[PDB]
């Protein structure tokens, strides 16, 4: 229900 | 354009807020959510003014005086 | 056009305006900004030439001030670049350029100002901060909201052009519109709201906010209802107080469906003598309605009584509102599960209802009725249920929702809204459309890229399911802009074609005027219409009565008005008024009785010719049931009790009555033949209500209340007449442009510019047979 | 079943003015026209260097805030960085008439 | 933020607004409704670039 | 000063239609056997239930109306110090249903009250405003 | 004696009291006046020496303002326009100064903190930035770029919140009565079930349930207000609440006062 | 700005209305009203 | 379509019959083919009545358009201000447009006719035909800046001088 | 011109424009120190003075009345009954 | 030039009294009297307390208008009680409340 | 303006202490009559403010972009579990007395933008200042000190009303009138007065 602007974490700590 | 002394509708001074939060978001990575309730910012009417502020006087500094 | 007929003016201003529950129906709040400015030049007397003096000691900036002195010999002071000359001596006949102060009548007028009531003068309130304040009644006659609306301020220069707005243009006088013949003004917004749910029936209230609430009216004498609950906790209802409001001595009463002396529901009115009997009070009853309270209370009361019971209304409802609040929010817009279950059925019934249409026009199984294509026929038909469609789910919608629910609230009220806003929002957007068709196809026979060819169904032609709570879907969102840019694009024309021809009309009746002998002519002196409107009758005097005489079985009609002495089939009990008992078998009036019932004849024949479809509602003047009802109250009808009226005195009262009735009083034979006319339809009117028939069995009136009766009709009739110097030209202009802009064959604004433009080749050039 | 294409995101149909409102798909139509061209009015930060243009005519606010509701759009019209509003506490209500 | 886009003119910012035509090059087919002897026309407003 | 009328009744049944304040009353006589009896009352001040029996009285005074009612004083023998509800109401018809059944109404700042029997008991209760007490 | 007065916390500034055996109208006109009308020291006139931040003068001067000084101490000033000097007196307000450089090649912050009172005290308790924080910066004023030089000079003086916002000692206060509804001050708005869909109040503990089943006490009138009072910290809670029932209290005696003069 | 920068005009059959074609292609809610509603455009 | 008429019982009461509609008007033809009521025949098209049953039927009929038009979508107006209308459009014989052709082709002032459309034309037949404009209009008035003879300027005030012996 | 007194036939009423009149130039007199035909009990608005002497038919002003081929009736405002 | 000078504002205006009186003509043994930069602060916690005394036959009070900070009460007791009289118990009562408050406040803030 | 069309002006401006406040001592910014929302049909409005009292408490940043899967009852869940009442109401009692509203008022965040229509742009009056040179009328545009238009309209709204000498005053005294001699023979505006 948000806008999620972290996941530059995940796609950052995935790659 | 920087950093609200207290908030707008309740009073609570807030403007001493701004590097403690801006640091607790980004050296312990905690979330908002987070980082907001840890400083105190309990009523959602403090929450607004920290949560939502933009720091635009960084953008001003980098003109050259 | 730009310098003669209209120009710019000196004693003006014009800035933003507001709202103000606190001020008068005729105050507007001036900023002591603009106060200061403006000015009025008053004359050096003996009645206030020391208060005069003061000001000019005052100056030009503090605000009770001045700003210059003009001498007798014509000559002019500036106060500033006085001081030098300090103290300045008045003299009788000198004037003062004082600053405006509270009570100057100023002349308020918000453009376009397409009619009498866009222009009304107002009384100074100078107040802080820079926008006009006025009272939310006045704001519907100006057509202003407050989302930054500017009015423009006139102030006039003379002693006497003052008393031209004060008596003439001043707002309490046109509490009654002569374009529709009733009020203009009425009590409109959160008010509306919050008297609804003051009135209520089980809305009490406790002694202290009832002190507050009472010492609010700024009429009220000073005494305390008695509660209508005492032991245990005194209580006051909501009626109650909101009746210490009502000037004493009204009566009103309206009758709802289902509505009885014991009102189950809780609607309908009856006001007795200024208090509230039962009734919730609503739009029917305090808006801008025809035969409301407002209505009443002007034509009982006169305007300045009825412009005080707007602020009385406000300030008492105002106050009890702020103190139990009022709002609303998403929840209101939401129906529950089981209510939209049935929602979702019923829209999808009609896409069965639609698919069985397309099939059976896809076998070529159809009927195009004859008078259109198989197509048109498709079409009409599926327009007709998702049409259908959505209004029945309306109704699933707005009977859901419950009491609290506060949009129901404001429907209720008749305070803002409707039932098509409350579907749209919680139920169903319905079928868009782009001039009366669905949405054509645009690409090449497809409405969208996203769909393909040769689709007819509800959603590919643009019919919106979902609700505005609900969301729209990326086509229906399209589609839905552009009905809605439609709707756009018609406002910008529908207003400008609206503003030129309510040009060409008063420019056509613009010279027409009542004369002195009720002729209506132009400036040339043609004559127009022998009397003005057919009648002689003021437009505001005018109310929807009841001809009692044109209606009903022969029977009933037998029963209401025939009355026989000497025989028994529709004899009269003597009961009904002392000399009855004598009366019985006489002849002398057994006469007149026929005399009369023959009258009553020839009318009811008359009216049936007049009135071919038997309609029985009219416009007419004095309104009679309310002259009858304030009789019986005032004199305390006893019934069980016989009447001192003698037949005689009835039937020669009427009788005598309608020689006084004079729109016309010239004494030749043309003339008194006009007034025959004039009087005729009144007449009719005042010999049903007031046969004997009815003044013994029903009113029961005294001798003495009758001729109070009698002698007021004549009274307000006689107020009735038109004045002559009425410019009844401008006034029928501006009265039909008005409605010009509230807006198979062509209707609206197009064939009312067919009509004027009195075209040779209209667009739809019917013909009806029988 | 024969789709040659799909759309990106259907909710970039809409102009620039337009992805500023928030779900503009719960509005009637004619009140997306009206804050489409009421937020050409709105009064934010235009450039962050007014400190050195020399326009007639500058408004610029005291303290600009992000829209706590904002539209996936808004990321690329930097509504983010110069924003035009503030977050007031609502409410709806009949409070005192005025 | 400045994302160009514009000319500067006498130290004035000017914009230039797409104008919007017809395209070139087209056959077009009308009805003429109007009792004009004419019951159809097909126009081609041609031209070369 | 005195009683106007005055009789017991039986409730048939109660309806708090819409209301959560109110509710309309259906009561008869237990005497008469022609007095009926209707009325809304703010039963969340006097609960009522179907079938409890009631006392009614008129009473055109309280004392053993045009004047600032003034709040109860101090140990005063107002009447209605023998009933749990009082209501200060005002006649607005009387109307002569058949025979000598007759019918008046009531109105109670909004609560109405129609109340009829045979013209015998309620002759005496005239266009005023009347007060109006029960009990039980 | 008569109310009652019962506390629940005391934080640094908060305190949590249940305010009893009073009536409605005294504890809601107490929470009026906490809210607006107890004295407080604050920034109020600014002179700029030299300003080339990026921020506009009335911008700074503003910030300024909102500033929460030590105003403990507040009694032993007076109303500006109750000395008699040339505007502004050691007797009547409080000078600062404020001097800042940018001299770190990166950003430089200016925090209250950097105030320096320039006016004799006369030795009351008055007039210091409060400073809440931990790091003990106040509140952050203006950034700065090497470069550039901020010099002003303010005078505080003694107002209430009725008058500018920014003398206002107290910020949120909390006031709740009767948690349950027992006295049906209010109608919830349901949809289905009014209990399930409006949260209990924390408050709705201390008071026990409404006792299903029984008659609307309609003689109960409304006593204990649970109310929480948060202060800024210009001046200690404690004293927000006390002196806001002095200030109370001079209001009434002074209504009495001015009945004699007739 | 930016919705300046993106905007088109027409020069003055059924114009002012919105066509199904202009999906996608210009904005469906943006058009100032009065003499230019559907005249001017923006991308 | 439903038709309200009289009972042998004397009330009215709905009843209903058959109506050709029509596209298109040809009303002298059509008014005499056997079998219609010749006399009930109407026709939206005012302007053919008004050549076949002459003016005041015309008139007639034209307040049944206008009064269809304004009430059509629910509003209402007083009636005399429509018969005021539909007067003034009538009362040369034959139907007078609201335009420019219509009102201010009458001989009516020409500093009254050329403050509506046509200003200089207008202004130049008057100076050719030396119109004598005797400024007794509203607009006439209001360019010389006078008081109009309109409501409070519609008499005199004269000084009464017997009602003087107090 | 000049409709004899026994053949008036315009009404024996004042119209709201001949009362706006009568009032307006009252008024204007009064405010100009014309003499006052009524004792001003307090009063010194002129307009309220002028509403005083109207209210005891004490103004000696009279309406002519031009019918509209140009002839013209003539009423004395206190002959005249107002509403 | 529109508003006030502020001081004044708690500060009553000089020249003028905080309070006014006036008799209230419609109604035997009443007053109504009008303090100056007063508002709900003040005004409703007076009459409530009037409400307390058993000799006050009605208390009330408006503020007539937000923009001006001024408001008006009127008080009515039983004959032979004067108004100016029963104001000096509310306001004294209300004292002594208050001052009761405030001590019962110090005490249990002292065990803190 | 909100972000759906609503304009509004300020009517007036009252102190927090004046304003009403929920439990939490919280007071709206802003307060906007309920008669706006039912026939505007503006229902992104009400949600809007649903979501951002979510967003501020949760500390997220709210997702409204149109076509998605957000939904009411998506967000009505989620402001339940912050301990509020699930459609946004909350109780508010009254500022001036501090009593409870019997009603319960919707509230939350909203973002609001301020136009640019300052009011102290607009007000304007005028007595007697310069006036055209060609046609000596009073000059146009509040910024030169100019009138305000007596217009056509205006002109028949007065006639409407009857007041024929207001009608004259407003437009000879209040803007240009001219005393100007004529030829009793030839009526031109040629007499050559030598009025000194
Ligand atoms: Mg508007
Ligand atoms: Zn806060
Ligand atoms: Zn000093
Ligand atoms: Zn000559």
């Amino acid at each position: 229900f948000i806008k999620r602007d972290r996941m530059r974490r995940n796609f950052l700590r995935m790659r | 354009m920087i950093v609200p002394v207290r908030c707008f509708s309740c009073g609570k001074v807030v403007g001493d807020k701004w590097e403690s939060y801006l640091n607790l978001l980004q050296e312990d990575e905690l979330d908002e959510g987070t980082a907001l309730s840890r400083l105190g910012l309990k009523r959602y009417c403090c929450r607004r003014m920290i949560l939502t502020h933009v720091d635009l006087i960084e953008k001003f500094l980098r003109y050259n005086p | 056009r730009g310098n003669l007929m209209g120009k710019r003016v000196d004693f003006s201003a014009r800035t933003v305006i507001s709202g103000d529950p606190n001020l008068e129906l005729d105050q507007v709040g001036v900023p002591k900004s603009i106060a200061k400015t403006l000015t009025y030049p008053e004359v050096v007397t003996p009645y206030n030439i020391d208060r005069l003096t003061q000001l000019v000691r005052n100056g030009p900036n503090e605000h009770p001030g001045a700003k210059y002195v003009i001498r007798d010999s014509g000559d002019r002071i500036d106060l500033r670049y006085s001081k030098r000359a300090g103290d300045i001596q008045l003299q009788y006949g000198w004037k003062v350029e004082r600053h405006i102060m509270d009570n100057d009548p100023v002349l308020f007028n918000r453009q376009p100002s397409l009619h009498k009531m866009s222009m009304m003068a107002h009384r100074v309130k100078v107040i802080p901060y820079s926008t006009f304040r006025l009272n939310l009644s006045v704001t519907s006659p100006y057509n202003a909201d407050f989302d930054g609306d500017e009015m423009n301020l006139h102030v006039p220069q003379s002693e006497e052009t003052r008393a031209e707005l004060s008596q003439l243009c001043a707002v309490p006088l046109q509490i009654v519109s002569p374009q529709s013949n009733k009020p203009c003004m009425g009590i409109v917004q959160d008010t509306l709201c919050g008297i609804r749910k003051l009135t209520l029936r089980d809305t009490f209230i406790e002694l202290d906010q009832v002190l507050n609430m009472l010492y609010w009216v700024p009429d009220w004498d000073g005494v305390i209802p008695t509660p209508a609950i005492i032991k245990p906790k005194p209580l006051w209802s909501g009626k109650q107080i909101l009746s210490v409001a009502i000037p004493n001595g009204i009566h009103l009463q309206r009758f709802d469906e289902g509505t009885t002396l014991l009102s189950p529901k809780d609607n309908g009115m009856l006001i007795i003598d200024g208090q509230i009997i039962f009734g919730v009070v609503e739009k029917k009853t305090v808006g801008s309605s025809n035969g409301g309270l407002i209505h009443v209370v002007t034509r009982e009361k006169g305007p300045q009584v009825c412009a005080k019971l707007f602020g009385n209304i406000q300030k008492v409802v105002n106050f009890w509102l702020l103190h139990n609040g009022f709002s609303t929010g998403i929840g209101d817009t939401i129906a529950d599960g089981p209510t939209m279950r049935e929602i979702t059925e019923t829209i999808a019934e009609a896409k069965k209802k639609v698919l069985d249409v397309t099939k059976e026009a896809q076998a070529n199984l159809l009927t195009a009725k004859h008078g259109m294509t198989l197509r048109e026929s498709f079409e009409d038909n599926v327009v007709r249920f998702l049409n259908e469609a959505r209004d029945k789910a309306g109704r699933l919608a707005e009977v859901n929702l419950k009491d609290l629910n506060n949009v129901k609230q404001m429907v209720m009220a008749g305070s803002k809204g409707s039932f098509i806003n409350i579907a749209q929002m919680s139920a169903c957007v319905g079928q868009q459309s782009v001039e009366g068709k669905r949405i054509a196809f645009g690409f090449v026979d497809r409405t969208l890229p996203h769909f393909s060819k040769d689709d007819y169904s509800p959603e590919s032609k643009g019919f919106v399911e979902n609700s505005y709570l609900r969301g729209l879907t990326p086509q229906e969102f399209f589609f839905h802009a552009m009905g809605g840019r439609e709707g756009l694009i018609d406002t910008a024309v529908k207003t400008a074609e609206t503003g030129y021809i309510q040009r060409r009309l008063v420019k056509a009746l613009e010279d027409i005027m009542v004369h002195y002998d009720n002729t209506t002519r132009n400036s040339l002196g043609n004559v127009i219409q022998f009397i003005y409107g057919e009648d002689g009758m003021d437009a505001a005097h005018i109310e929807k009565q009841s001809l009692d005489t044109i209606g009903g079985s022969d029977a009933a009609f037998e029963k209401r008005y025939r009355v026989d002495l000497l025989n028994t089939d529709h004899t009269l009990d003597p009961s009904l008024l002392e000399s009855g008992s004598e009366i019985l078998g006489d002849l002398k009036l057994q006469v007149l009785l026929d005399e009369e019932y023959k009258q009553l004849v020839k009318d009811r024949k008359f009216l049936r010719e007049v009135f071919v479809d038997g309609e029985a509602n009219w416009p007419l003047p004095v309104n009679i049931r309310r002259i009858i009802q304030n009789a019986q109250q005032t004199f305390h009808i006893d019934h069980t009790k016989p009447s001192d009226l003698t037949i005689k005195d009835i039937v020669l009262g009427v009788k005598d009555l309608q020689e006084n009735l004079l729109v016309l009083r010239g004494k030749n034979e043309i003339i008194q033949n006009a007034q025959r006319d004039a009087v005729t339809l009144f007449c009719c009117l005042l010999r049903s209500r007031l046969a004997t028939r009815r003044v013994l069995q029903e009113y029961r009136l005294t001798k003495q209340a009758f001729d109070w009766v009698l002698s007021n009709i004549e009274a307000q009739f006689l107020r009735s007449v038109v004045h002559p110097g009425e410019m009844v030209g401008v006034l029928a202009a501006q009265s039909i442009g008005e409605p010009a802009t509230q807006m198979k064959v062509t209707s609206g604004v197009p064939r009312l510019k067919e009509i004027l433009n009195v075209a040779k080749n209209m667009k739809t050039p019917s013909l009806t047979v029988y | 079943t024969t789709f040659t294409h799909c759309e990106i995101h259907p909710s970039m149909i809409l102009g620039v003015a337009a992805s500023i409102i928030p779900f503009p798909d719960h509005n009637q139509s004619p009140r997306n026209t009206y804050q489409s061209a009421m937020g050409k009015q709105a009064m934010g930060v235009f450039l962050t260097n007014y400190n050195v243009r020399m326009d007639t005519m500058a408004n610029i606010l005291y303290y600009p805030q992000k829209p706590l509701g904002t539209t996936r759009a808004m990321e690329y019209l930097k509504f983010r960085e110069l924003p035009a509003g503030q977050n007031a506490i609502v409410a709806i209500a009949c409070y005192s008439g005025y | 933020f400045d994302m160009g886009g514009y000319f500067i003119i006498n130290g004035s910012e000017k914009v230039l607004i797409a104008q919007e035509r017809s395209a070139g090059n087209i056959v077009q087919v009308f009805k003429k409704a109007a009792p004009s002897p004419i019951s159809h026309v097909a126009e081609i407003r041609s031209a070369l670039e | 000063s005195n009683t106007l009328f005055d009789d017991i009744f039986q409730v048939s049944e109660v309806d708090p239609g819409r209301y959560n304040k109110v509710c309309r009353i259906e009561a008869a006589s237990t005497t008469q056997d022609q007095c009926k009896l209707t009325l809304d009352i703010n039963v969340e001040l006097f609960p009522v239930a179907a079938q409890d029996s009631l006392t009614v009285t008129i009473a055109s005074s309280l004392n053993l109306a045009t004047r600032s009612w003034r709040p109860p004083q101090a140990g005063d023998r107002s009447l209605a110090d023998d009933y749990d509800y009082v209501m200060y109401g005002t006649a607005y018809k009387f109307e002569e249903v058949s025979k000598d059944l007759i019918a008046v109404y009531y109105s109670f700042g909004g609560l109405l009250m129609r109340l009829e029997g045979n013209y015998r008991n309620l002759n005496n209760l005239k266009q005023e405003n009347a007060y109006l007490l029960i009990r039980r | 004696e008569g109310p009652q007065v019962k506390i629940r916390e005391a934080s640094k500034d908060n305190v949590d009291f249940i305010l009893s055996n009073v009536d409605l109208a005294m504890a809601n006109s107490l929470r009026r006046v906490m809210i607006a009308e107890i004295p407080t020291l604050a920034i109020d006139s600014v002179e700029v020496e030299t300003n080339t931040t990026v921020l506009a003068d009335e911008f700074i001067a503003h910030r300024l303002g909102l500033i929460p000084l030590q105003s403990m101490d507040i009694e032993q000033l007076e109303y500006s326009r109750d000395c008699f000097c040339e505007d502004h007196c050691d007797k009547c307000s409080v000078v600062l100064t404020l001097q800042a450089f940018g001299e770190s090649e990166s950003t430089t912050n200016v925090y209250s903190k950097d105030l320096v009172i320039v006016s004799n005290l006369m030795g009351r308790n008055i007039g210091h930035p409060i400073i809440q924080d931990k790091e003990g910066n106040g509140v952050l004023i203006c950034k700065l770029r090497k470069g550039q030089e901020l010099k002003l000079t303010c005078v505080a003086k003694k107002g209430i919140a009725k008058e500018h916002a920014k003398w206002g000692p107290a910020a949120a206060i909390e006031f709740e009565y009767d948690p349950w509804n027992k006295l049906k001050h209010t109608d919830y708005w349901y949809e289905q079930d009014s209990a399930k869909e409006w949260p209990q109040s924390k408050n709705c503990e201390y008071e026990d349930p409404p006792n299903e089943g029984d008659p609307f006490d309609y003689k109960a009138q409304a006593d204990t207000f649970y109310m929480n009072v948060e202060s800024v910290g210009s001046i200690p809670v404690d004293q927000v609440v006390v002196r806001g029932i002095d200030t109370l209290q001079k209001k009434v005696a002074s209504i009495l006062l001015a009945l004699t003069q007739m | 700005t930016l919705s300046h920068l993106r905007r088109t005009n027409t020069p003055i059959a059924k114009p002012r209305q919105l066509h199904n074609t202009h999906w996608g292609l210009v904005c469906p809610a943006e058009t100032p009203e009065g003499q230019a509603c559907g005249l001017v455009k923006n991308l | 379509y439903d038709r309200k008429v009289p009972s042998p019982t004397g009330e009215y009461v709905k009843e209903p019959e058959w109506v050709l509609e029509t596209d298109g008007v040809n009303l002298s033809e059509v008014m005499t083919v056997p079998g219609i009521d010749p006399t009930r025949i109407y026709t939206n098209s005012f302007i053919d009545i008004m050549e076949v049953l002459g003016i005041e039927a015309g008139r007639a009929a034209l307040y049944k358009e206008v009064y269809n038009v304004i009430a059509s979508d629910g509003s209402y107006v007083n009636y005399r201000h429509m018969a005021l209308l539909v007067d003034v459009m009538t009362t040369q014989g034959g139907l007078t447009s609201v335009t420019r052709h219509g009102f201010n082709r009458s001989n009516t002032g020409a500093l009254m006719r050329c403050s509506f459309e046509e200003t200089v034309e207008i202004l130049f037949e008057a100076g050719a035909s030396a119109e004598l404009d005797d400024c007794r209009g509203v607009s006439e008035n209001v360019i010389l800046g006078q008081m109009a003879p309109i409501g409070t300027g519609a008499f005199d005030v004269m000084i009464d001088e017997e009602s003087l012996v107090k | 011109k000049a409709i004899p007194k026994d053949q008036r036939a315009t009404t024996p009423y004042m119209t709201k424009y001949e009362r706006a009149r009568i009032l307006g130039t009252r008024a204007l007199q009064i405010s100009m120190n014309a003499p006052v035909f009524v004792d001003l009990e307090g009063e010194t608005d002129p307009l309220r003075i002028a509403m005083k002497e109207l209210a005891e038919k004490k103004i000696p002003l009279v309406i002519r009345r031009y019918l509209p081929d140009g002839s013209f009736e003539d009423w004395s405002v206190e002959e005249l009954i107002v509403d | 030039m529109n508003a006030p000078d502020r001081f004044e504002l708690f500060l009553l205006g000089e020249g003028e009294s905080k309070l006014k009186i006036d008799p209230d003509t419609k109604a035997p043994n009443a007053v109504v009297i009008t303090f100056e930069k007063e508002d709900h602060t003040l005004g409703n916690l007076i009459r409530a307390e009037l409400l307390n005394d058993r000799k006050v036959l009605f208390a009330a009070y408006k503020v007539e208008h937000p923009f001006f900070a001024r408001f008006k009460l009127r008080i009515q007791t039983t004959e032979g009680y004067d108004p100016k009289d029963a104001l000096k118990n509310a306001c004294n009562s209300i004292i002594n409340k208050l001052g009761a408050l405030k001590t019962n406040f110090e005490t249990e803030w002292n065990l803190q | 303006a909100s972000r759906h069309g609503q304009k509004g002006t300020i009517g007036i401006t009252y102190r927090r202490e004046d304003m009403p406040f929920t439990a939490e001592g919280i007071v709206p910014d802003l307060i906007i009559n309920p008669h706006a929302i039912p026939s505007r049909m503006t229902v992104a409005h009400l949600i809007e403010c649903l979501l951002s009292k979510v967003a501020a408490l949760s500390g997220n940043e709210g997702d409204a972009s149109p076509f998605t899967d957000i939904t009411v009852e998506g967000i009505s869940k989620l402001l339940r579990e912050h301990g509020y009442q699930s459609r946004g109401f909350e109780v508010m009692y009254n500022g001036h007395t501090g009593k409870k509203l019997m009603a319960q008022i919707f509230f939350g965040p909203t973002y609001y933008q301020r136009l640019r229509h300052m009011v102290d742009d607009k007000i304007h009056a005028r007595a007697r200042g310069p006036m055209q040179v060609l046609t000596r009328q009073p000059v146009e545009g509040r910024s030169r000190d100019g009138g305000l238009r007596f217009g056509e309209m205006e002109r028949d709204c007065m006639i409407a009303h009857g007041a024929a000498s207001f009608l004259k005053e407003r437009l000879m005294e209040a803007s240009d009138a001219f005393r100007v001699h004529i030829c009793g023979i030839c009526g031109l505006m040629t007499v050559i007065a030598k009025l000194n």
